[PDB]
């Protein structure tokens, strides 16, 4: 009964998958071997519902890069996944020279070593991140959209001047530690329609949970 | 909101309203002296001390009202049915907990009552010649409870004007719902049968008659939970 | 170099793990925190908190939503007649998954406590009547009428006294394991039932409002309890 | 004579003839660290300690031996196959306890012991070229045991001339009957399965041969009786 698993850290925790690049040898998606990914907490689909639970949270975060091929199977290839500190450019070539800045933190690794993980501290330059901004940041609609919680980018790669030989998955966990919380508000209960603002379906509302018969009808 | 937790069950009844003890005691076990001497009765604190919440009986703008007896509505459902059924002597003080759902808009009055060996008299036949003790459906309503034929004298003779001589609650809806009433034991023995004699009956009428502008869920669910204080049995079969 | 077996579990990543890895920006200092009005710091305090019971979970209809919120209560209803009845389920579906209490269940497997819910009669002031409140525990049904409902713990609550009354349920516990179809969740098995009962007519005056209606209002008491994470949640996020 | 009442059993043993207890350790609960930290396991002092006396098996003048699976062999049949069926992790030490009901007119001993992680080995198809692993028959046969097929090499190319190395204890006919074996929790981890994971095996073998002149009761019966000392468990299903 202990009162434990009730806290914000014990509801928070738990790598979660929020990402999964793809680098296949040939064909449409990501056809030069790399891909930008914006860090989303919201990669893992439950997880919005939870965290919009409260209007404001600060916490940091264990990113895990488990990478393989499509089959499952391990290679030794190598690979440099970069981060990108919300503030600077990303890459947008095979060797743009953003992988090549050193205040853009890299971590190389060969799919032989086990899954690669790393720590990002509570970016934000507020004093914590907010789901919710009622108002614009002082043509276009640019409401309810909070600039400053951008946690970064993490810019994934096969290391080398040439393409990869096999093809790559590369699948992100993140798991959210030191949580704090605050202002709890009303938990969704119509389905979501964008990523961005709390629209949701102006007809298709339906009751926020099962109905029955009659009142009397148990 | 404060939800009791008193077993593997878990109502979440108002924090505290106001509870009505009856006859003044709280139900307890025994001193040391009883209907046995060299057989010392064991006493169920185990799953025979939890919630029970009897199927919840629906209020109309019709209803006679309804009766429960004690210790019969329980020997069905639940372990404390169990006790009940392979036990031969049995003593146990109660603590009934009835509510009521019902919205600001609708209105109403319940008197709710203990009521001692309440012993039902049916029509006598029709206009009053047939010696017929009522059926064993009147006896002993199991855990569903009985409706009254005729509120106004409880049916047995007795006017409901003064029914609240009794360990007695009010659940007037514009000012409540939930009411409740700690019975003790009440018998002439230390240890009776749990089986044949119902230590006594719980009314429950409808004084100020259920009612609502149209429109509104009709039926208002009356919900009465119940919990055995101080079991106690002596010789099993 | 210092001696060193590997056990097993080496090179192996548990989701659940939580040790640790170095900072991506090592002397980045994340602006202070201030201090933000009212913080959380354990769900359970939410769970105290009294939400709406849409105890008259029936109309489904788009623009009626708003009705689910409340039953009524009226002049057409006679002494004894059965209001409303619902269960102390907490979790499972019903007329709890409206509170923030139920919602935040649905995010755990198994739990313990007591619960509160409270009743609001919303009616005319010069509105006046008893209506009986009943809570039948685990196993005995719904009481057949209201006299038999008054036998056991029931709370007669009067609106030309006091607006509004609140009846405290003494422990549920979804704990006792099942396996339906194939979703081999906790079910309760320990429903309480809930039953609120005309005790006398709906009475007013000439000049007021002949229906009336009652909020209800739950949530769990102090002692509640909440065991294992199921993040079981049908809205989910989508690609806009 | 004197009857030892641990429950609502009571076995007529022996007063207190020779016990060998296991590896010389009296099973026991646990420390303060386990395969769960925040999670207090609840340990069974209820129904889950009392007597167990499975289905007395026949010795013939011909029976190869037998042998059980603990913890299988209980998760059958009894309240301690309640827990061992609705929980998750388990922990328990036991005390087994075979008797040899015969007559001063017959002659034979058996060796009577306890190994941990018992892994039987069939046949292997017939002459052995077959990866067959064992039954799922072999691996738990429920509270009636199960026959060896190889008594020499018990089943799994081991030979039974050193099984003496193990908590054993000898019944020899004209000199005793009634063995006992306490045997605690053997494993490589505090909390492990109590359905898949069986932590170890009871035999019992016919070294010296049953026999008697002809004329007496030919089959001898063996009757087991356990007692689970020390349950514990923790997270129900």
């Amino acid at each position: 009964h202990s009162t434990a698993e009730t806290t914000l850290d014990s509801f928070f925790s738990r790598a979660g998958l929020v990402g999964e690049i793809d680098l296949p040898l040939e064909g449409t998606t990501n056809p030069n071997g790399y891909a930008n990914w914006d860090i989303d907490i919201t990669g893992y689909a439950q997880m919005r519902r939870k965290v919009e639970l409260f209007t404001y949270m600060r916490f940091d975060a264990e990113f895990t890069f488990v990478a393989c091929t499509p089959t499952g199977g391990v290679v030794p290839q190598l690979l440099q996944y970069m981060f990108v500190p919300p503030g600077a450019p990303k890459p947008d070539s095979r060797e743009s020279l953003a992988w090549q800045t050193a205040t853009n933190p890299s971590v190389f690794v060969k799919l032989s070593d086990p899954p690669a993980q790393v720590s990002v501290p509570f970016m934000s330059p507020a004093s914590a991140y907010q789901w919710f901004y009622d108002g614009y940041p002082t043509k276009d609609l640019e409401y309810g959209a909070c600039p400053n919680n951008m946690m970064g980018t993490f810019s994934v790669r096969t290391v080398g001047t040439s393409k990869s030989k096999y093809p790559l998955v590369v699948r992100i966990y993140m798991r959210m530690k030191h949580v704090r919380a605050w202002i709890p508000r009303p938990m969704r209960n119509q389905n979501y329609l964008f990523k961005a603002n709390p629209n949701y379906a102006g007809n298709s509302i339906k009751p926020t949970g099962a109905s029955r018969t009659a009142i009397t009808t148990l | 909101v404060a939800q009791l937790t008193i077993g593997n069950s878990t109502i979440t009844t108002q924090e505290a309203a106001n509870i009505i003890v009856g006859y003044g005691e709280w139900p307890s076990y025994c001193s040391d002296s009883d209907a046995t001497a060299v057989d010392k009765p064991t006493r169920p604190d185990v799953s025979v001390n939890r919630f029970y919440t009897l199927d919840t009986k629906l209020w109309e703008k019709s209803s006679k009202g309804w009766y429960w007896k004690f210790p019969d509505v329980l020997t069905e459902t639940g372990v404390f049915g169990q006790n009940a059924q392979f036990h031969y002597l049995y003593r146990s003080g109660f603590c009934i907990h009835v509510q009521c759902n019902a919205s600001k808009f609708h209105q109403g009055a319940l008197l709710v009552a203990i009521l001692p060996e309440y012993v039902i008299g049916t029509v006598a036949g029709g206009t009053g010649t047939e010696d017929s003790h009522p059926p064993y459906k009147q006896t002993q309503p199991g855990a569903d409870g009985f409706e009254l034929q005729h509120p106004y004298v409880l049916d047995a003779g007795i006017p409901i004007s003064q029914l609240t001589v009794c360990p007695h609650q009010w659940i007037n809806l514009r000012t409540n719902n939930c009411a409740t009433i700690i019975v003790p034991y009440i018998n002439a023995l230390p240890f009776d049968s749990a089986l044949n004699h119902c230590n006594f009956g719980l009314l429950v009428v409808p004084i100020s008659p259920l009612d609502y502008d149209q429109g509104a869920t009709p039926v208002i669910p009356i919900t009465i939970t119940l919990a055995p204080m101080c079991s106690e049995f002596a010789g099993l079969r | 170099g210092f001696p060193t077996e590997l056990k097993p579990g080496t090179n192996q990543f548990l989701t659940t793990d939580d040790g640790v890895s170095a900072p991506i920006l090592p002397n980045f200092y994340p602006t202070p925190c201030i201090h933000i009005p009212g913080e959380v710091r354990n769900l359970l305090e939410l769970c105290q908190v009294e939400t709406i019971l849409e105890v008259n979970n029936v109309p489904t209809n788009a623009t009626s939503l708003m009705e689910r919120l409340r039953f009524p209560v009226s002049a057409q209803a006679g002494k004894g007649e059965l209001c409303a009845v619902f269960r102390a389920d907490p979790g499972r579906s019903g007329p709890w998954q409206s509170t923030l209490l139920g919602q935040l269940c649905g995010y755990y497997t198994q739990w313990s406590g007591s619960l509160e819910v409270t009743f609001m009669f919303t009616g005319s002031f010069m509105a006046t009547g008893k209506m009986l409140i009943a809570y039948t525990p685990p196993g005995g049904p719904l009481p057949k009428d209201r006299a038999t409902a008054m036998l056991g713990t029931h709370v007669i609550w009067d609106f030309g006294l006091q607006s509004s009354v609140t009846l405290v349920i003494p422990w549920i516990s979804n704990t006792h394991y099942r396996a339906h179809a194939r979703d081999g969740v906790f079910d309760y098995y320990t429903t309480g039932l809930v039953s609120i009962w005309y005790q006398t007519n709906y009475v007013v005056p000439i000049g007021a409002p002949n229906t009336a209606y009652i909020i209800a209002l739950a949530a769990a008491q102090k002692n509640f309890t909440m065991k294992l994470c199921k993040d079981a949640s049908d809205i989910l996020q989508t690609g806009t």
